[PDB]
This record gives C-alpha cells, sequence and structure tokens, in this order.
RNA sequence: GUCUCCGUAGUGUAGCGGUUAUCACGUUCGCCUAACACGCGAAAGGUCCUCGGUUCGAAACCGGGCGGAAACACCA
RNA sequence: GCCCGGAUAGCUCAGCUGUAGAGCAUCAGACUUUUAAUCUGAGGGUCCAGGGUUCAAGUCCCUGUUCGGGCGCCA
RNA sequence: UAUCCGGUAAAGCGAAUGAUUAGAGGUCUUGGGGCCGAAACGAUCUCAACCUAUUCUCAAACUUUAAAUGGGUAAGAAGCC
RNA sequence: GAAACCUCCCGUGGAGCAGAAGGGCAAAAGCUCGCUUGAUCUUGAUUUUCAGUACGAAUACAGACCGUGAAAGCGGGGCCU
RNA sequence: GUCUACGGCCAUACCACCCUGAACGCGCCCGAUCUCGUCUGAUCUCGGAAGCUAAGCAGGGUCGGGCCUGGUUAGUACUUGGAUGGGAGACCGCCUGGGAAUACCGGGUGCUGUAGGCUU
C-alpha cells in the first residue's frame, strides 16, 4: 500500500515548466480577488507557503475570504459517492482568475445591449444560443476543370 | 545453464534496462555490432539489405550473435574477407528476469538472467552493405541468419545508397552538387542555412 | 582546446533572466516586498518614493504599481533646481534634499494638501515626521525605494527622503542612516546633518582646497568658481532655493514642436535585400576564384 | 591616435604562500607590509593536504593588492630584480602577466636572522579605462570585445613601457 | 537460499576516526663461536581483500564486489 | 528510582583543607665482553567535567559523566 | 458552447539525465605498449580516455515535445443595472 | 609537482541547501558577516489521513509581546513532502 | 526618429563577432575634504566635470547558433467506442469518431504602460 504523505506524486504537478523557473513575475500578485470571484487553482513549486493540496490542482472554485496574501476558496471534491463543497485557504500564487465565466458575462452584456436596442424597433432578435445546425443547401461550382480522380496507391514495403 | 527462448520471446513487460535499479546484470553475448570493412567509404559499398522483423518480439543477445556470425561467415566464404560491411541494429537493453527454483511463489521477483532486444514490426535487425555485384550473396547471408531468430523476418534490399538516409538514385547526383559530402562509412548533408564561410570551404 | 561550453545544448536549455535584471536595474526580491499590496486592501495604492541618483542627476518619483506598468504620479529631477536657485552641485546631498522636498510639495499641491502639511520649515535636521490632522484629509504615505544602493549611513537617498519628509510626506524611517548618526556610539547629532543638508561639507572642502592649492581647487570646482558661488554664499543659496521650492513647486514643461522627422537611426534590412546579399556574395566568390 | 584605450595597470597582486602557519606567516606579512605600505591579508587553506602538511582553514599564505602609483613603483622594482626579462608564457591569454622574485632583499629591504628572506610573487593585472563595468553593482556588463587586452598586446606594452625583452622558449 | 561474522609485512595476530599500523615468530646484516646453534646488537618488510560512499580526515563507520567459515533446512 | 563505591604520571594504587606518596613501567649512569638481572638518580600527573564554599580545595559542598555491587519497579 | 487542468500511449534522444554502435576529424590531453629513432608533439602506427561535426540502438523509477480517452468550473432573478 | 596560495577569463547552476529521493531555489532558499530568539503568550477557522473521528503533520487569519531592517516587509521553528 | 527613470509580458528581448551612433540623456571619467567602506577610494560611499564614445548602452549587420512561429513529417504513430473479423500464437485488418512528435524546409528576431528629455 501507498504513502499518504502530502506531496506524493507531484513530480510533474508542482514543477515549474521548461524555461519558466525562477522569479514569480509580479503581476501574479498585483491583481485582485474579491468575494464571488471564480478561480482555477493550480499549484506552483516555487512558492511553497500556502500550497494547495494535490486533489485541488486544476479544480476550480469561488472565493469566500481574502486575507493579506491569501484567499479562502470554496471548491468541490468528489469523495467516493458524495461531493463535498469545501473550503481551502490558498496563497495567491497558486491561483488564477477563471475565464470560464468571462465569456458568459460577455454574452449577457451583449443580450442586454440587444434587448435595449431592438425594443424601440419592434423586431425580437434571437438572444438564446442555438446549437451548431445542419450545414444548409448550397451549390458547388466546378468552374471548368473537372474534379480530380484519386487512385488508391500500390503497396510497397518501405524499410 | 540457461532457459529456452520460448519463455522470453514475447514483449510481456515494460523494458527493464541495466540501470541504477536493475544491477548485477550479467553481460550480453553480443558485443561487436559491425564487421566487414567498416573502414570503407560510402562510394565503395552501395547495396544494403535489411533483415527486417515482422513480430513484436524480443530476440536474445545470444541469437543476434549467432545470426551475425552466420551472416559474416557466409559473406566471407562467398564474396571476400573485406568485400562488405555489416551492421547489427538491435542492441539488447531489456534485462530479462528469472526466479530460480533450488519457498514457492513467495516474493518471487527475479534476478536478471540476461539481456535481450525489443523489435517492432518493421524494425531492421541486420543490414549489410556491399557491391552491386554482390546482392545475391547478401541475400543468402541474411537468409541463413534468419534461422538463428524466432518469429518472422523478411529480407529486403533497399532503396537507399549504402547505409545512408538518402535515396540511391539521387545519391550519385547529390555528391557532385555537394549537398552530400563523404565522411567515413556515412555522409554529411550540408544545407543552406549556413554561415557563408562554410559555403566558401566548398566550391574552392 | 577544451569542451566547448556554450553549445547548441547550452542555449537550448537556457533561460533568460528578467529584462530589467538583465539590464542590472531592478532588484526583484525587494520589488515584490516593496510594491505589491495586501489583498484585503484590494485595489488601493501602495506608493513609493523612488529615488535614483545618476552620474550627474538625481531623479525622484512617486509610483504605485499597476499590472500594466508602475505609474508615476509625480516626479522632480535635479536639473529643475536651477529655476529655484541651485546652479551647480546638483547630484550632491543638499540638492537631493531639494529634489526630495520639491517632489513632496509638488505632490501635496496636486491633492490640495499644500496649505495643510507644511511639515518642517526651519531645517533642523532632527527626527521628524508628519502627524495627519483630524477633521482634515490625511497625510500622504509612501515608502522609500532605494534601488541598488548600499544603504549605509550618508547615502544621498536618505537626503531626498529627508527633503520629502520635511516637505510633508509621511514616509517611515529611522535616522540611523542620515549623516551624523555615530555608528560606534549610537546617537544622532542632527546639526551634523543640517550641515550636510546645506552644503557646508562641500563648502568646507572648497575652503580646504583654496588654502592648500589653487590649481586643485580650480580643477575640482570649475563650474562652482564659474557662476560665482563661494563657500560663504552657499548656505544662504540653498535656503533660498528651499524657500522657492516651498512657495511654488508646480511644473510647466516646454511646448515642444517644429520637429523635422528625419531618421537618425538605421532601419532594418528587408528579407529580399538579405536574400540578395548572399547571392551577390556567392557570385562574387565565384568570379574571384575563376582567375588564378 | 587612440583616445582612451590606454592600457594601464589595474592592480599588482603580491603573495607569499609559506604554507606553514604561525610565525613564518606573520613574519612574512611583515615583508609585504614593509614593501607595499599597507596591511596585507592572510588566506586560509581550502582543504587539508597531508602531502603538503596544511590543514583546512589553516592560515597558509599572505597577500596584497596594490593599485595606483605604489603598485607601479613596486612593479618597477620587481622588474629590475628580474633585469627586465620576462617570457612569452609569463603573459596570460587574458592580457595580464606575472613573475616571481626568488628573494625579497633584492627589492630593497634589510634581512634579519628572525625576518629571514621571503620569496614572493608579483602578478600584474593590466586594464583599460572603462573596465569597471564588470564589477560595479547597478548596470553591470562585459567589456565589449575590441577593448579586451590580447596576450600579444600586453607583451608589446611591456616591451614598450619598461624596454623589456620577452625572450622566446 | 537465509542470517551471521572474518579478510591487516613472509606467517600467526593487536589496532578507541587524526598512529612512523602493535606484538611474537620468520627474513637480512653484524658480532660472540673453530664452526654451527643458542645468545647479543642492528636493519629491512604491510596494495590494511576489492571497489564506491560519508567525513576537514576512513585501516576501521556505511553500501555493494571477490574470497572464507559456523548455524538452520522442521510437521506430515 | 534508592544507597553506596571507584576515576590520580604508561599501569596499579597512597593522600588529615596550607615539590601530590609507594611500587612497577619510561629514559641516562654504574655493573656486564654485552645482554638481561640490580643498584642509583632524571622525566612524566588538565588529580573525570563544570559551578560554589573557602584567604586557599586533589580533598568540603553541591551538580553532572561514568563505573559497578546491592536494593527498587503502576503511565 | 466557453474555459482551466494533466505528463499516459506516441515521440525524442544531431535537446538535459542516464544508457549505447560505428566510422570520419582532432600532437586538444596525455599516457601505456610498440616499430624507425641516442633522444626529439621528429616519422610512423597504435590503443587510453577527453574533444569537432557525424552515425547505431535504448528508459518503469529520463525528457524538449506530446495526443486519444479523462477531471474541474460556467451557460442568469441567489442575475443584470 | 595531478593537489597548497595568488590572478584573469569562461561558466543556467553541471554546486550548495543536515538526512532518502523527488520537487524548489542565483543581487537566492547557497556561502560570509551583523544583530537576534516568531523554536515565545493565546482564541477559534481550514487542509492533509479521514468515517470526512482522533493523533501527528501543515495553511490561512485574529489578538498579545518581541526580533530584524532605512524601510516595504518578513518571522510565531528547520524551502517543501 | 530616439533616450532616461520606474516598469508589464519575460530570448521575436539570449549568445558570438562586425559596423554606425546628431542632440539630449545614460556612461566611462577626475578626485578623497567631509559621509561611508575597504589589504586596496577597485567595489561601496561621498565631491566633482578636464577628457572621451574605446567600452557599457542604443540601432543595424551575419545564406550565424539559440529562441519564436508556420509547413512537412502524416491522416503516419497513437487512440474512444464495435463485430461469432482474421491470425496456432505474436499480432494484424476493418468499422466508428478523435489525432500527435523529430530529422527536413520556410518566415520572424521584442512589443509595450506611466512620468520626463532631445531632434527646438
Ligand atoms: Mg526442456
Ligand atoms: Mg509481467
Ligand atoms: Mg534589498
Ligand atoms: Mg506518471
Ligand atoms: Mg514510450
Ligand atoms: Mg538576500
Ligand atoms: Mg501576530
Ligand atoms: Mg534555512
Ligand atoms: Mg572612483
Ligand atoms: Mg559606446
Ligand atoms: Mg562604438
Ligand atoms: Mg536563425
Ligand atoms: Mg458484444
Amino acid at each position: 500500500t501507498n504513502t499518504k504523505g502530502k506531496r506524493r506524486g507531484t513530480r510533474y504537478m508542482f514543477s515549474r515548466p521548461f524555461r519558466k523557473h525562477g522569479v514569480v513575475p509580479l503581476a501574479t500578485y498585483m491583481r485582485i480577488y474579491k468575494k464571488g470571484d471564480i478561480v482555477d487553482i493550480k499549484g506552483m513549486g516555487t512558492v511553497q507557503k500556502g500550497m494547495p493540496h494535490k486533489c485541488y490542482h486544476g479544480k476550480t472554485g469561488r472565493v469566500y475570504n481574502v486575507t493579506q496574501h491569501a484567499v479562502g476558496i470554496v471548491v468541490n471534491k468528489q469523495v467516493k459517492g458524495k461531493i463535498l463543497a469545501k473550503r481551502i485557504n490558498v496563497r495567491i500564487e497558486h491561483i488564477k482568475h477563471s475565464k470560464s465565466r468571462d465569456s458568459f458575462l460577455k454574452r449577457v452584456k451583449e443580450n442586454d445591449q440587444k434587448k435595449k436596442e431592438a425594443k424601440e424597433k419592434g423586431t425580437w432578435v434571437q438572444l438564446k444560443r442555438q446549437p451548431a445546425p445542419p450545414r444548409e443547401a448550397h451549390f458547388v461550382r466546378t468552374n471548368g476543370k473537372e474534379p480530380e480522380l484519386l487512385e488508391p496507391i500500390p503497396y510497397e514495403f518501405m524499410a | 545453464g540457461r532457459r529456452p527462448a520460448r519463455c522470453y520471446r514475447y514483449c510481456k513487460n515494460k523494458p527493464y534496462p541495466k540501470s541504477r535499479f536493475c544491477r548485477g546484470v550479467p553481460d550480453a553475448k553480443i558485443r561487436i555490432f559491425d564487421l566487414g570493412r567498416k573502414k570503407a567509404k560510402v562510394d565503395e559499398f552501395p547495396l544494403c539489405g535489411h533483415m527486417v522483423s515482422d513480430e513484436y518480439e524480443q530476440l536474445s543477445s545470444e541469437a543476434l550473435e549467432a545470426a551475425r556470425i552466420c551472416a559474416n561467415k557466409y559473406m566471407v566464404k562467398s564474396c571476400g574477407k573485406d568485400g562488405f560491411h555489416i551492421r547489427v541494429r538491435l542492441h539488447p537493453f531489456h534485462v530479462i528476469r528469472i526466479n530460480k527454483m533450488l519457498t514457492g511463489m513467495r516474493g518471487a521477483f527475479g534476478k536478471p538472467q540476461g539481456t535481450v532486444a525489443r523489435v517492432h514490426i518493421g524494425q531492421v535487425i541486420m543490414s549489410i552493405r556491399t557491391k552491386l555485384q554482390n546482392k545475391e550473396h547478401v541475400v543468402e547471408a541474411l537468409r541463413r541468419a534468419k534461422f538463428k531468430f524466432p518469429g518472422r523476418q523478411k529480407i529486403h534490399i533497399s532503396k537507399k545508397w549504402g547505409f545512408t538516409k538518402f535515396n540511391a538514385d539521387e545519391f550519385e547526383d547529390m555528391v557532385a552538387e555537394k549537398r552530400l559530402i563523404p565522411d567515413g562509412c556515412g555522409v554529411k548533408y550540408i544545407p543552406n542555412r549556413g554561415p557563408l564561410d562554410k559555403w566558401r570551404a566548398l566550391h574552392s | 582546446f577544451v569542451k566547448v561550453v556554450k553549445n547548441k545544448a547550452y542555449f537550448k536549455r537556457y533561460q533568460v533572466k528578467f529584462r530589467r535584471r538583465r539590464e542590472g536595474k531592478t532588484d526583484y526580491y525587494a520589488r515584490k516586498r516593496l510594491v505589491i499590496q495586501d489583498k484585503n486592501k484590494y485595489n488601493t495604492p501602495k506608493y513609493r518614493m523612488i529615488v535614483r541618483v545618476t552620474n550627474r542627476d538625481i531623479i525622484c518619483q512617486i509610483a504605485y504599481a499597476r499590472i500594466e506598468g508602475d505609474m508615476i504620479v509625480c516626479a522632480a529631477y535635479a536639473h529643475e533646481l536651477p529655476k529655484y536657485g541651485v546652479k551647480v552641485g546638483l547630484t550632491n546631498y543638499a540638492a537631493a534634499y531639494c529634489t526630495g522636498l520639491l517632489l513632496a510639495r509638488r505632490l501635496l499641491n496636486r491633492f490640495g494638501m499644500d496649505k495643510i502639511y507644511e511639515g518642517q520649515v526651519e531645517v533642523t535636521g532632527d527626527e521628524y515626521n508628519v502627524e495627519s490632522i483630524d477633521g482634515q484629509p490625511g497625510a500622504f504615505t509612501c515608502y522609500l525605494d532605494a534601488g541598488l544602493a548600499r544603504t549605509t549611513t550618508g547615502n544621498k537617498v536618505f537626503g531626498a527622503l529627508k527633503g520629502a519628509v520635511d516637505g510633508g510626506l509621511s514616509i517611515p524611517h529611522s535616522t540611523k542612516r542620515f549623516p551624523g548618526y555615530d555608528s560606534e556610539s549610537k546617537e544622532f547629532n542632527a546639526e551634523v546633518h543640517r550641515k550636510h543638508i546645506m552644503g557646508q561639507n562641500v563648502a568646507d572642502y572648497m575652503r580646504y582646497l583654496m588654502e592648500e592649492d589653487e590649481d586643485a581647487y580650480k580643477k575640482q570646482f570649475s563650474q562652482y568658481i564659474k557662476n560665482n558661488v563661494t563657500p560663504d554664499m552657499m548656505e544662504e543659496m540653498y535656503k533660498k532655493a528651499h524657500a522657492a521650492i516651498r512657495e511654488n513647486p508646480v511644473y510647466e514643461k516646454k511646448p515642444k514642436r517644429e520637429v523635422k522627422k528625419k531618421r537618425w537611426n538605421r532601419p532594418k534590412m528587408s528579407l529580399a535585400q538579405k536574400k540578395d546579399r548572399v547571392a551577390q556574395k556567392k557570385a562574387s566568390f565565384l568570379r574571384a576564384q575563376e582567375r588564378a | 591616435e587612440n583616445p582612451m584605450r590606454e592600457l594601464r595597470i589595474r592592480k599588482l597582486c603580491l603573495n607569499i604562500c609559506v604554507g606553514e602557519s604561525g610565525d613564518r606567516l606573520t613574519r612574512a606579512a611583515k615583508v609585504l607590509e614593509q614593501l607595499t605600505g599597507q596591511t596585507p591579508v592572510f588566506s586560509k587553506a581550502r582543504y587539508t593536504v597531508r602531502s603538503f602538511g596544511i590543514r583546512r582553514n589553516e592560515k597558509i599564505a599572505v597577500h596584497c593588492t596594490v593599485r595606483g602609483a605604489k603598485a607601479e613603483e613596486i612593479l618597477e622594482k620587481g622588474l629590475k630584480v628580474r633585469e627586465y626579462e620576462l617570457r612569452k608564457n609569463n603573459f596570460s591569454d587574458t592580457g595580464n602577466f606575472g613573475f616571481g622574485i626568488q628573494e625579497h632583499i633584492d627589492l630593497g629591504i634589510k634581512y634579519d636572522p628572525s625576518i629571514g628572506i621571503y620569496g614572493l610573487d608579483f602578478y600584474v593585472v593590466l586594464g583599460r579605462p572603462g573596465f569597471s563595468i564588470a564589477d560595479k553593482k547597478r548596470r553591470t556588463g562585459c567589456i565589449g570585445a575590441k577593448h579586451r587586452i590580447s596576450k600579444e598586446e600586453a607583451m608589446r606594452w611591456f616591451q614598450q613601457k619598461y624596454d623589456g625583452i620577452i625572450l622566446p622558449g
């Protein structure tokens, strides 16, 4: 049976990628996490203080606390057959804003624009998303040149 | 002295090479991978034939040796002492364990028996180079070697010039153009990325 | 010969250092500690009092740090000090004070805390700092940013700090590094500082030289002797400048125009030109070797 | 008609590696102090060697960098002792050079049956104006290329400045 | 195979991380003897089994190599 | 854990708060043809470590480290 | 549909670590053995390790690369203003 | 003298960081100095094993009192497991 | 056109050698009285402004290495799901969808924020 040590099997997990070792580039720190902000956790070798546990790497969650240089950050964790929402304090370095949400918001803002407009006009526009549809009828013009034949080609043993 | 090659034929395990970990590995049979006139230039031997496998199997080091020998011996007796060059092309690296029996199955992870190759379907085993006179000898050299291996291998007599990575129809042409340049048993490919001082060594 | 050290291999696996580390400018260890904020403060600034001395100049700026690039609210250089009264010896401690003070007043007029937060008008040199007023807007607080200076005692940086402090910025410090502070005793003369602040340590040098040797004094203090600036005209002069700076700091720039727009520099050579050159070079090689 | 590629002397490094410790060492330091007019600095051992009889961190040698005029003059002396002959091998590829004097009384000092005769060893470090960018703190860098002092270039300097010979072999 | 221990001048052995590696015998060279022995004075001689490590430093401490020796191998 | 005991020159041991004893061992003189044996001198003690009491401690005091003899034994 | 995570198959080893064949080129270093040399980086070979470009074949406890399948969020009234 | 000490040049780290390995680390997390006891006093929260109980281990805060530094800050034991 | 100070992203910015640098800068530079620190004013600290772009620095150059980004490699290797497919096994072919990495060959070789200069 295995060892229950904390870092076990994070040889390539907490490992600063090829030619990105060394100093934690400042932006990282000087960017701001509020309550309600959604964040994807991702460990980082260099900063060890406040390193999140290996189960929560890649896992993504919401920020419920903000201390001087850390964030309490609710995440989900499937334990056998009963997912636990649970709350982990992570230092900023092992944390990024998730963009998952940004694209939704972008689309909300676009709807509220297209709702204000096209109200005075009268025409109700399709706001909802709609799945990638069947690819329509259309012509293919083969101008002049007829389509090229493709013979399957003989076998010959290369090596 | 040693187990029969039935039992260590198939690629059953991950490769287990003579490392930090697998140590005490007794040496391979095969040491000498190339023989003939290995001091021959590319121009004076163009005609590889490449015994090429068709299983996904392990060939014993002991087998390789025998095959190589059986091929060399036939090449000499046929064409001449120095009329060719051979190149064995499967070094045994996989170490192959052996739980010996004087307990039972209790803690039975083997000591190392020996070394062995791993050959993919279409990997070359042995390739010979010699003259355009010689090809019929070459094949029979390889034919006879085949019997010293398990599985199946197909002798094939193969487009490149020499041992090189270049197509033999183009090879005669290239050399004058000086894209290719002689360099022992091989040939160096000089390409126009160059600093021009390199270009000025040639053409002069 | 030896094994070549810097092979392809070397360069392949080789990581550059940060650009300003490469230049030899930013100390990123400190930068981090200095500059970034607590998160529970959130967006709110953390200001610096950058102070950098250059061979002939003293630059003093105030900056917080946004993710895009740390921003200068307000800056005053040494070479502005002519307007006010300082004509030479502008990289020196006294000028640093002037600069640093200048920077303070300038910054305190922008927020309109000019009339409030005078600070220290008399130039004692003593431990001083600004108690923020109640029923009033608080004092501006930036932390000193020393760069790569060995921050011993006497380091001009702490002059410009002093200056700013006396100008009315709440910068924390200790006096352990102002000129004066006696290492092997551990107190502070303050008057010793004042002297340095006013240029007497320069003035005294001047006097000691003229006594000793004319030719040395003339070589050392040419632009000082030119402009007619003596040891006994000196303390006054600085005090006048502080008075000018204190009374009207605001900057005006110069209305720059009438630019011809000629390329001093040399532009990058287009692919085809480069592709040409080798053609020519090969042809040239060929024609040369086809003679002898 | 160059401006400031004025091949000068950066430092003259002297040292006396007695490799004993105790008296002979502090007795040698008196030789450098006399010579140079500045307290020298001891250098302790890297690591223990039974073959030489030196322990790790045992003060083995005493040495002294001298710059400016006093370095020049002491270089002058040393060369007088070596009668202005050096060898090609005494000039390093990097542009510097050295030599040893076999005994310090030949310079200009008086023997004492106590303070015996320390042999010592000069090494001249040639420079050029603007060679400080190496070793300053803030905007460090190399020192270009055409600025570095060639083995050739030093030899001719020495040949020129001190009338030296630079014998072959 | 398991577990154990031991590998040091020619021989048998001491050796407490800083030694000129100890003791005895043997060897060589003087004397003593007519000769030899005994005896006396001198001297020479260790790849510290091998390789790697730790250590400022290993003959020893730690690991693996080649040698060598005891105890176990029982219940059907 | 409780009592007690020894630690001193290479070794074994004396030592009553004011050159540390004895014997052997170690080295130089006699003796010996020479060696041994023996007689004479000579050298050699961090008195196990630290702190105290004391004008002054190898000793008196405590505290440790050992070392052994006996007792003793609830997480 | 957006958006992170990952270091497995594969691949790579003219990229790091390790492993490994061969010839070209190198008094690099120096040697141990030679042959022709009193001896000589003299001439000539050689085998040792090191180096310059090349080349043969490898990795469960190597890796620049790097999939498929796979795991997180998000897709509104607890939201927008 | 292959090894002593001195000097210059090259050096992405091939060293060092008590120990196994793996991660991490260069105006440092290495070395050297200077001062020091945050290896102190105390509420709860959380992670890790988890049953999502303990122990141990750790992560954020909060209040005391201090160290250090010009300061920003950093420190309530050992770069992390 | 371009610099300085503080920067973000961190090689399209690195390395090597070569040329070119107006004005402002930034430099080297010349000193040791004070401040401060050294075996040494070399570094550090301070006071300067006689020289000079030699160097740093900047811009460019190089059928340059490196890095960057395309193509090729290859619908190759692999791989999700499927079959009373094949094959003595080893393995392979198919269906269904997903799809790499070298060698090789091209192109690229810093962008940019705040504040303040010069070219008036
Ligand atoms: Mg059988
Ligand atoms: Mg198996
Ligand atoms: Mg600092
Ligand atoms: Mg794995
Ligand atoms: Mg694989
Ligand atoms: Mg530090
Ligand atoms: Mg606290
Ligand atoms: Mg530490
Ligand atoms: Mg100077
Ligand atoms: Mg220049
Ligand atoms: Mg130039
Ligand atoms: Mg290129
Ligand atoms: Mg079925």
